């Protein structure tokens, strides 16, 4: 019984509990594509201004 | 450069499962105090292993 | 000055995405802790050291 519950244990914690190092990368990914995203649309805000000078 | 992707972050995570792999391997070598352990590491070792077992007893 | 073209801007990305790639290569050296980790950065090295490697088991 012991030896099967470390071994179901095991199973239960690899198809459930997330690797933390796994995602670390994907969530700093995403981060700083939201920073990236960011950066665009405040740079898109402005960008209607050119026209203002033709009249 | 790319940011969609972090190819180093991938490979140095791929690296580190293994080595953790690695080290669960070791310590539970060193918890149990033999070297067979589980099926695997040497079938044809633990079979002999047994068999020697059995004439021991 | 013609602004059609960054002709500096392209050399210093040039230069900069060069520089990458060199640097995510010896981060993935240095983290796998081994020289020839995976390429054909040295093939008679690698060889030697698989044959080795081979004779040491």
């Amino acid at each position: 019984l012991m030896n099967a519950y470390e071994n179901t244990q095991a199973s239960e914690s690899r198809i459930r509990d997330a690797d933390m190092a796994e995602e670390t990368v994907a969530f700093t990914k995403n981060q700083i594509l939201v920073q990236s995203g960011t950066a665009m649309l405040a740079q898109a805000n402005v960008r209607p201004q050119g026209v203002l000078s033709l009249l | 450069m790319i940011i969609n992707h972090n190819l180093a972050a991938i490979n140095s995570h791929r690296v580190l499962k293994f080595q953790n792999e690695e080290v669960s391997k070791n310590m539970e070598k060193l918890s149990s105090g033999m070297r067979i352990n589980r099926a695997g590491d040497d079938a044809s070792g633990l079979a002999v292993s047994e068999k020697m077992r059995t004439q021991v007893n």
